[PDB]
RNA sequence: CGUGGAGGUCAGUGACGAAGCCUAGACCGUAAGGUCGGGUCGAACGGCCUCUAGUGCAGAUCUUGGUGGUAGUAGCAAAUAUUCAAAUGAGAACUUUGAAGACUGAAGUGGGGAAAGGUUCCACGUCAACAGCAGUUGGACGUGGGUUAGUCGAUCCUAAGA
């Protein structure tokens, strides 16, 4: 379809960036319908968008 | 469909006022039924019966 | 209707035409008289191989500094090309025509095309 | 037919003389024209994880020898390719050194 | 400027049609030269009610837009079924 | 000899087809020109005696409009770079998701404003034209929603000056 504001209301809920945030991509017909941040605040919470941990930047050789 | 000019030339000149305020009553709430009915004949009634007054009120 | 001169017989045939499409002239013209005169199921067979460069069209008037091919000895020439989107146009009127010899009920196995034009839009 | 073999597809050979920008973009057309005059199929489809196998180490580090595992199916509807094509996937191995061609069993 | 030159329509987006019902707060289309004594004025005048605030906005069409906020003892969703549009 | 208009006459031609236009079909005159036939077409128009003039073009690097050859030709080569599968769709190198590979590298290809712009913001639908290939995409196209202040600005003060 087209996830495209699915991803941008996703990013600014989570508090991440749109680089951070993981849509299911088996689910695409259940985020085709959440256009609320309600609908997509339980869409995190059930575990269809998840946060995609950081990238490290390790210190060790320094 | 409206008041007459031969009937308001004789009315008192208080229930003239009277008419006015009923009139702007029912235009207030024709106003909010408009907004939600397709096309309304009585504004163009009203309007003419408010100024139809005034005009005797004036004179 | 009113055609360009088409000698033949008006109850035997059957007619196909578009407008003002958005195609070259240059590079119609020579995919319509590559296959001016053959017949229907040789000319659609033979459009089917040119838009998988099995087969070519040889470009023999608007030709200038165009690259030579092997695939212009069949027909006698050195200068060929592939024009899809003419193939394609010209490709979906032959397919109209026949569905419309068809509904005046005649013999697909003997149909051959006798008439095809183009010319400029404005 | 339905058939499954394994492969050691040479790709030390077929890149050499390639420019740096375009040796991992053309591992995946030589694969799919191994493949086909392999499988003598038209439809060549690789498993996403071939790809992370050929990117590996970037645009200008593509492995020497891959060993692979190549399948011919049969199409589902609304096909065009009459009725075959070609799966290929990755092997895991220590070396791809040293490998004959083999047919799996199903 | 009467009460009735001064409150001229009410407002009626599924966007406005929610702050009557969670925030009690009536959307209001008000005359471009009313201020918020007149409104405050015209809306208690005409409706009996208590009110606690009104906001307003000039919109980009050209008119004047007002929230007014009623007091814990009055309720919007039967005012504004009152003056039928719900 | 031919052209636009004016006075007189031929009780002139005409929807059973006036004028115009096409015609390696025909007849007359040294020529300028005139008259017929056939095709198309649809409402007015000629001969003779005279009056009158914004009265006849191959050129003026002439004016306005339209059209060719060159020519499918020169060209579409800055900013290191893309690949696999699925989904949607009539249709996918270019839309959406997932996976991998790179880039800007805090004097940023990041986050805000002043002036200026004026609805470009958001949602839904949609591809005639436009975004120098494409397109299901779009700041395009159609229809609606959206800007809340006792404390942030103006408002008040005066500077160069009017």
């Amino acid at each position: 379809a087209n996830l495209r504001t699915q991803k941008r209301l996703a990013a600014s809920v989570v508090g991440v960036g749109k680089r951070k945030v993981w849509l299911d991509p088996n689910e695409t017909s259940e985020i085709a319908q959440a256009n609320s941040r309600n609908a997509i605040r339980k869409l995190v919470k059930n575990g269809t968008i998840v946060k995609k941990a950081v990238t490290v930047h390790s210190k060790s050789r320094t | 469909a409206g008041v007459k000019a031969y009937e308001l030339r004789t009315k008192s000149k208080e229930q003239l006022a009277s008419q006015l305020v009923d009139l702007k009553k029912e235009l207030a709430e024709l106003k909010v039924q408009k907004l939600s009915r397709p096309s309304l004949p009585k504004i163009k009634t009203v309007r003419k019966s408010i100024a139809c007054v005034l005009t005797v009120i004036n004179e | 209707a009113r055609y360009g001169a088409t000698s033949t017989n008006p109850a035997k045939s059957a007619s196909a035409r578009g407008s003002y499409l958005r195609v070259s002239f240059k590079n119609t013209r020579e995919t319509a008289q590559a296959i001016n005169g053959w017949e229907l199921t040789k000319a659609q067979k033979y459009l089917e191989q040119v838009l998988d460069h099995q087969r070519a069209i040889p470009f023999r008037r608007f030709n200038s500094s165009i690259g030579r091919t092997a695939q212009g000895k069949e027909f006698g020439v050195t200068k060929a090309r592939w024009p899809a989107k003419s193939v394609k146009f010209v490709q979906g009127l032959l397919q109209n025509a026949a569905a419309n010899a068809e509904a005046k009920g005649l013999d697909a196995t003997k149909l051959y095309v006798s008439h095809i034009q183009v010319n400029q839009a404005p | 037919d339905v058939v499954t073999r394994e492969y050691t597809i040479n790709l030390h050979k077929r890149l050499h003389g390639v420019s740096f920008k375009k040796r991992a973009p053309r591992a995946v057309k030589e694969i799919k024209k191994f493949a086909k005059l392999h499988m003598g199929t038209d439809d060549v489809r690789l498993a996403p994880e071939l790809n992370q196998a050929i990117w590996k180490r970037g645009v200008k580090g593509v492995e020497y020898r891959l060993r692979l595992r190549i399948s011919r199916k049969r199409n589902e509807e609304e096909d065009a390719k009459n009725p075959l094509f070609s799966y290929v996937e990755p092997v895991l191995v220590a070396s791809a050194k040293g490998l004959q061609t083999v047919v799996v069993e199903e | 400027l009467d009460s009735y030159k001064v409150i001229e329509q009410p407002i009626t987006s599924e966007t406005a049609m929610k702050k009557v019902e969670d925030g009690n707060i009536l959307v209001f289309q008000v005359s471009m030269k009313a201020n918020k004594y007149q409104i405050k004025k015209a809306v208690k005048e005409l409706y009996e009610v208590d009110v606690l605030k009104v906001n307003t906005l000039v919109r980009p069409n050209g008119t004047k837009k007002a929230y007014v906020r009623l007091t814990a003892d009055y309720d919007a969703l039967d005012i504004a079924n009152r003056i039928g549009y719900i």
